[PDB]
RNA sequence: GCUUGAGUCUCGUAGAGGGGGGUAGAAUUCCAGGUGUAGCGGUGAAAUGCGUAGAGAUCUGGAGGAAUACCGGUGGCGAAGGCGGCCCCCUGGACGAAGACUGACGCUCAGGUGCGAAAGCGUGGGGAGCAAACAGGAUUAGAUACCCUGGUAGUCCACGCCGUAAACGAUGUCGACUUGGAGGUUGUGCCCUUGAGGCGUGGCUUCCGGAGCUAACGCGUUAAGUCGACCGCCUGGGGAGUACGGCCGCAAGGUUAAAACUCAAAUGAAUUGACGGGGGCCCGCACAAGCGGUGGAGCAUGUGGUUUAAUUCGAUGCAACG
């Protein structure tokens, strides 16, 4: 009931899963998503075609304010980078500006060895 | 990185900044790093890298 | 495996004439008793009459519509695992298949002979009945319904 | 005596060469607070784990440590090991050019001295991420593993020790000769320098390759070709880089280095093929698409069993069993 009328929405695309949360300008949680509570689960979720029902979860929660514009903010690889967006742009919302906000360090920490089968 | 467009729509523009990071420079941290494995496989890729 | 020729052009029905009801009988026929099979289906096929009234021919086609399906699976061997990738299907298989399901599965119908049995599925299938309309959802809650991987 | 070897001086050039001290930005983790709500994380799946004591996500502020995306290259510097952000300070070597100077002052080098990746060791610091040990979860016939959730030493700093590596070009240092082609990087001379540019002449360096060399692979002016000077080293495989003794070390352990006995080989490259849970391209009712079966049932038939005085001999993966 505030009417945000415009805040930017988070795409956090990883692989194991997505969510998409649609914050306000400043940065405050008005309403998220998430494949792993889009019903299928497990696995099956990660595909794009999986993510977009998700984040369109998010126009039935925080649809109660009236956000008429939004930006988009991309993190992290994985199938939700370009499905969320999409179904962001159908959903009936605008744009305002598209960006990734993917952590690129500089050769920082040092990733963990881990796989090797 | 940074879209911006008037006249609303899903164009695209995006895949442009497609071309200097993303799924790449990420990928390549991803996993472990590499320390001998790079400096020789990058020193023998380049190898490919003539016909 | 290779091959790649054409459709092996059936004989229309003895009477209607019509490559859909022909492959329709043979897909019905059973040890080669081809006859049986038009006397089973041809009757039953007509005797709508008594289930309606009136130029029973078009009947035929608008139930099977509530048999039509245009989606299905396909496991592939790939990723490791076995995919499952389903897909529409083409008109070729689609009047072809649904004519299956209320076939093969009319006859577990249990009811006076298959001559009947075959009679009440066909209206059932405009109505929506037995497990003929069944396997069509039934099989959709797979493809376009875990288009995840479509 | 001489000057071409070697060296000095001058003036330039490029460089992740070294030692010290600063400093910047991205990211991770953590602490605090705001928003917000039932999931997050992970895998092939899962589970451990974290979540209603409010996570994850998101945003604001703060703390801290490690490493410096892009440039980055078939690149550069170094004796080797190795050395990547920007800045300053101290410092080494390499190269070019007009030259000027010294005058064989050189090459190699047992012993000797010094430098040495990583792991490890001592004292004291530090500790974000990662991660031997260790602990859970999973996999499996088992799984003291691979995988997942955690995680200590350690990885980082100082100072001292240890001296090893497939410390590899598996190719000692120095010098002179010997067809060529394309390229990289850096200096210099010259050319309507009118240009990106064009022609030479030095340094270092890639790839192809001729003669020749080679057991073959291949090396081929940066030689494994043709020669000269000095040094290190090898003499069948196993036993064994082990034992013993010496020396070194805080300790791991290092260095030097056998015998007994045992085998008739151990080995190198290349060839033919077989195979690969290698790759490319193919065909077969091989699969996929369907039609009907066998597996259950009663009976037939054969076989292995079991039995029998005998249950006659044979046939036994697809190729044995109407």
């Amino acid at each position: 009931r505030k009417q945000v009328s415009d805040g930017v929405a988070h795409i956090h695309a990883s692989f194991n899963n997505t969510i998409v949360t649609i914050t306000d300008r400043q940065g405050n949680a008005l309403g998220w998503a998430t494949a792993g509570g889009s019903g299928f689960r497990g696995s099956r979720k990660s595909t794009p075609f999986a993510a977009q029902v998700a984040a369109e979860r998010c126009a039935d929660a925080v649809k109660e304010y009236g956000i008429k514009n939004l930006e988009v903010m991309v993190k992290g690889p994985g199938p939700g980078r370009e499905s969320t967006i999409r179904a962001l742009n159908a959903a009936g919302f605008r744009i305002t500006n598209i960006t990734d906000v993917t952590p690129i360090p500089h050769n920082g920490c040092r990733p963990p060895k881990k796989r090797r089968v | 990185i940074k879209v911006r467009e008037n006249e609303p729509f899903d164009v695209a523009l995006r895949r442009f900044k497609r071309s200097c990071e993303k799924a790449g420079v990420l990928a390549e941290v991803r996993r472990r790093e590499f320390y001998e494995k790079p400096t020789t496989e990058r020193k023998r890729a380049k190898a490919s890298a003539v016909k | 495996r290779r091959r790649v020729i054409g459709q092996r052009k059936i004989l229309p029905d003895p009477k209607f004439g019509s490559e859909l009801l022909a492959k329709f009988v043979n897909i019905l026929m059973v040890d080669g008793k081809k006859s049986t099979a038009e006397s089973i289906v041809y009757s039953a096929l007509e005797t709508l009459a008594q289930r309606s009234g009136k130029s029973e021919l078009e009947a035929f086609e608008v139930a099977l519509e509530n048999v039509r399906p245009t989606v299905e699976v396909k496991s592939r061997r790939v990723g490791g695992s076995t995919y499952q990738v389903p897909v529409e299907v083409r008109p070729v298989r689609r009047n072809a298949l649904a004519m299956r399901w209320i076939v093969e599965a009319a006859r577990k119908r249990g009811d006076k002979s298959m001559a009947l049995r075959l009679a009440n599925e066909l209206s059932d299938a405009a109505e929506n009945k037995g497990t003929a309309v069944k396997k069509r959802e039934d099989v959709h809650r797979m493809a376009e319904a875990n288009k995840a991987f479509a």
